């Protein structure tokens, strides 16, 4: 279509007018435009071509190939700093990531919680702020292959609210330790288990328990008593809430069989004084409770 | 009384049909023997002043409908059947839609059918649970255990007695129990949770399907992948999820990507055949989903939350059991939409 | 008004939920329709299925996940809903069927129908080695011309001469033809046969119904056989 | 087989969970399985009469 030189000289600059008025003398109004399919001279999109583009373009005043500015009248004086920087926004993110501005900032617990919210449905906070982790066994375990001895970090790791919840996790990595740990984290919290507790400071009663070859006996213990036992067994009860306690462990001292085997017995070998009394139809009363009562 | 209009219709088509059969053999004839002829009678004659009427109306109706309109835009029972002259005999097609026409009137005439078993009845007519007898769950077989040789002593307390080498199943208890789960299932249902039928011997699918259907709820019949609850992120992350409203309809809402990774956990699990399905009664424990199953004679009844004992290699007794669960899952699933409505 | 997040569709916790899902929805057509009668003309092999490639179904049916066996599964319906005689089928049956026709609507083909020229002469190209061949096929009595000359001086060899006639020996038209055949490269065997295939394609334009029979008998086949490089 | 435990009590073990908050949202079954207990004894059962003679 041709447009006269009012219309024209609206929309595209004094300079391209010429050009404009030129190219409607020597193209008639009736010829007929045919599409080449061997060479696209022509952009995949419309332009105008009237602004110098500051990416898209050549930058006016640096040297290339078809530069016209003579070879003394160039004005890149400065060469620090990327001539051309990308366009639009300023960077290529590709949809679905994110920049990298802060690394080495994530919290491990924060890591484990965000995981497990999203494969299992437990809620984050409570396992970044309610929990509490303690690494109980960090070994390094090998396997003779034909390529040679491959070495791998085991992870052995107690979880608890310090009110009941606990759980045991195991882990293992052959990159580094770090990792067995946050598998074990990982796995402590889905093994996450509400263990009795009397008067939420001991277990109810004395409990003879066998886990494999680790002979368990516990023993409940008064108030302010402490705790007197296995180390092993000393940190899960940390995490469980359990105050008071006596205990000794016979035969296998094996500390990844004890924290199983304590674990075990703490769920499978008590019975609260509610469950007592409801299966034989009876009334339990702790005499100590009741000396001290109205 | 109103035949002809019919007929003046096919009036038109008949000489549509003339009109286009004239038109192809015109076609072939080549343009040397018409043209010519043709401009030769217009070089011979001299227009009327009612001629240039359609020289002029016949421009325009031809410049209007033909060249300057849109190609494309931004009875009803079989309407494809070419019908036969009233002279020919009956098409293929016409004999098919002759013999329908006689099955809906004629073809059930003389006398009715009670107390005959249909099969798809099952599945689409199933009884509600307060409605089921002792003799309904023995027409459907249930009764009918394992045999004694297969006997899984775990179920004793579920066996009524042995009988041509199998265990009769206690259809008394089945009563109860089934009536427990389909309490469950309608529970359930009433509370907006998500119910799987999960069932993998063959001919199963069409009972699960219709199950689903009926309670707004999903079903597998193929396979369970090991793991689907456990390992949930690595099989069902990919798949669409929806947010729906309180009348299960699509809200429509875009979910972020972070709602869309989260684990759909079902909330009930009904399992036909457990003794093939052991992963996914497992994960459901791990994963604390309460779960309902048929109990053979030779299956654990520990392993699910909910048993009903009854035999599960028929495919009759397993389709009766599952279709009562479906209706009481439909109940209430509409006495969910009827609370909203009012 | 409480809003909560379900899955999508009833098959979610199926190894492939989009592929059963379809399935589900052909299976209920197949169904619904169980009586409408098939196509009589399938005995008669009619040439028309342009179902999506495995690929292009994979996007919409579960990706890695779709199997083979799947995709054989999907084909089977949709060609069973297909094959419904024309006359008895409805829309919904053809508005499922529409989303797995192979998309070929915005484009054309590039074949148009050949005919003879203004002088009755159907014109061919044939090749055979590094010989071409260009014959003029007219009606005639069997009058040939090789490069201006006589067929007995161009072609000594009379199995070259028996190769030219063959194409006509086939449609039993040997004294109905005068051909004037020009060839150039290669050696006399190539040309010799380069002439039969371009004789063989020039016949088809007088009768295409000979077209099966000449492509049995093997003269519309290119011969791919050239001098290779010893690798 | 071991009598199994961790099936039919599903109820106390999310009952814990909820509790020390590591689960936030009571499940949809929580309240119908609440309601409708399972049945947990698992006993062999006497009989003193046989039903058909
Ligand atoms: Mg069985």
């Amino acid at each position: 279509q041709h447009y006269d030189e009012s219309l024209l000289s609206r929309y595209y600059p004094e300079s391209l007018l010429k050009s404009i008025k030129l190219a409607q003398q020597t193209i008639p109004e009736d010829t007929k435009f045919r599409v080449s399919r061997n060479v696209e001279f022509a952009p995949p999109y419309l332009d105008d071509f009237t602004k110098i583009h500051p990416f898209w373009d050549y930058k006016p005043g640096m040297p290339h190939l078809h530069a016209q500015e003579e070879n003394n009248n160039f004005s890149i004086f400065r060469w620090d700093q990327v001539q051309q920087p990308l366009p639009g926004e300023g960077n290529i993110l590709p949809p679905g990531v994110s920049l990298p501005n802060d690394g080495g900032r994530k919290s491990k617990s924060a890591d484990v919680a965000a995981g497990l919210h999203k494969q299992t449905g437990v809620d984050p906070d409570y396992i970044t702020r309610k929990l509490t982790m303690k690494p109980l066994v960090m070994k390094r375990v090998s396997n003779q292959t034909g390529k040679g001895k491959i070495a791998s970090f085991y992870a052995l790791v107690v979880v608890g609210d310090k009110n009941g919840m606990v759980g045991l996790g195991e882990g293992k990595s052959r990159e580094e330790m770090s990792k067995a740990i946050f598998k074990a984290h990982w796995d402590a919290v889905r093994n996450l288990k509400e263990i009795p507790r009397y008067e939420n400071r001991t277990i109810y009663g004395d409990i003879d328990f066998r886990y494999h070859g680790v002979k368990l006996h516990l023993r409940s213990a008064k108030p302010g008593f402490g705790l007197r036992v296995n180390h092993v067994i000393f940190e899960i009860c940390e995490c469980a809430g359990i105050k008071d306690l006596s205990g000794k462990v016979y035969k296998s001292r094996n500390d990844m069989n004890i924290a199983k085997g304590t674990i075990e017995a703490f769920t499978k070998a008590q019975k609260t004084l509610d469950e007592v009394a409801l299966g034989r139809g009876k009334k339990l009363v702790d005499v100590r409770k009741v000396y001290y009562s109205s | 009384p109103n035949n002809n209009d019919e007929v003046m219709l096919l009036q038109q088509k008949l000489l549509y049909d003339e009109i286009r059969s004239e038109l192809k053999s015109l076609s072939q004839v080549p343009e040397d023997e018409i043209l010519p002829e043709l401009k030769k009678s217009l070089e011979q004659d001299k227009l009327s002043d009612k001629e240039q009427q359609l020289e002029a109306e016949l421009s325009d109706f031809f410049r209007n409908y033909a060249l300057l309109n849109k190609l494309f835009d931004s009875t009803k029972p079989y309407p494809n059947l070419i019908p036969s002259a009233n002279d020919k005999p009956y098409s293929s097609q016409e004999l098919f839609l002759r013999q329908l026409n006689h099955s809906m009137r004629t073809a059930k005439l003389g006398a009715t059918i009670s107390k005959v078993y249909y099969p798809h009845k099952d599945i689409f007519y199933p009884p509600l649970p307060e409605n089921i007898t002792v003799e309904s769950l023995m027409s459907a077989g249930v009764h009918l255990g394992q045999s004694t040789s297969l006997w899984r002593s775990s179920t004793q307390s579920y066996i009524y007695g042995e009988y041509k080498g199998i265990h009769i199943i206690d259809l008394n208890q089945t009563l109860s129990y089934l009536k427990r789960a389909a309490k469950v299932v309608e529970g359930v249902s009433e509370s907006g949770g998500i119910i799987l039928f999960l069932g993998t011997r063959q001919g199963q699918k069409r009972g699960l399907e219709e199950a689903a259907k009926k309670t707004h709820g999903y079903y597998v019949s193929t396979r369970w992948i090991p793991g689907t609850l456990t390992n949930s992120t690595e099989i069902s992350g990919i798949w669409e999820k929806q947010e729906i409203d309180s009348n299960d309809n699509p809200t429509e809402r875009a979910l972020s990507p972070n709602e869309t990774s989260k684990q759909v956990k079902p909330d009930l699990l009904v399992v036909l055949n457990p003794t093939e399905n052991r992963n996914a009664l497992l994960e459901a424990i791990k994963s604390r989903v309460p779960t309902i199953a048929i109990i053979d004679t030779d299956s654990e009844p520990s392993l699910v939350t909910y048993p009903i004992p009854g035999n599960d290699d028929s495919l009759r007794s397993v389709n009766f059991l599952l279709g009562v669960l479906a209706r009481a899952g439909q109940r209430g699933l509409q006495n969910r939409l009827a609370r909203n409505n009012e | 008004l409480p809003r909560r997040i379900v899955p999508k569709l009833a098959t979610f916790y199926s190894a492939n939920p989009n592929h059963e899902d379809r399935i589900n929805r052909l299976e209920r057509l197949l169904r619904k329709y169980i009586k409408l009668p098939s196509q009589n003309n399938n005995e008669a092999q009619q040439t028309k299925a342009p179902w999506i490639s495995f690929d292009e179904y994979a996007l919409i049916g579960g990706g890695t996940k779709l199997k083979p066996t799947q995709y054989t599964q999907l084909l089977y319906m949709l060609n069973k809903l297909h094959n419904i005689d024309p006359q008895l089928t409805n829309d919904e049956i053809t508005s499922e069927l529409s989303q797995y026709y192979k998309k070929s609507s915005m484009l054309s083909n590039n074949i148009k129908i050949k005919t003879l020229d203004e002088f009755g002469r159907s014109i061919a190209v044939g090749k055979r080695k590094s010989s071409t061949a260009k014959v003029f096929v007219v009606r005639g009595t069997g009058e040939i011309l090789v490069n201006g000359r006589q067929l007995n001086d161009y072609f000594l060899k009379m199995k070259d001469r028996e190769s030219i006639m063959y194409p006509l020996q086939v449609i039993e038209s040997v004294g109905k033809y005068n051909i004037f055949a020009t060839t150039s490269g290669g050696g006399p065997t190539g040309q010799a046969e380069s002439i039969m295939h371009a004789i063989a394609k020039a016949l088809v334009v007088f009768n295409p119904l000979l077209k099966s029979r000449l492509h049995k008998a093997g003269v519309l086949t290119r011969d791919y056989r050239h001098v290779e490089r010893k690798k | 087989m071991k009598i199994q435990t961790n099936a039919v009590n599903v109820l106390q073990r999310t009952s814990a969970y909820l509790k020390s908050g590591l689960l936030k949202e009571t499940p949809a079954w929580y309240n119908v399985v609440a309601s409708i207990p399972p049945s947990t004894k698992f006993t062999r059962e006497p009989r003193f009469k046989n039903p058909s003679n």
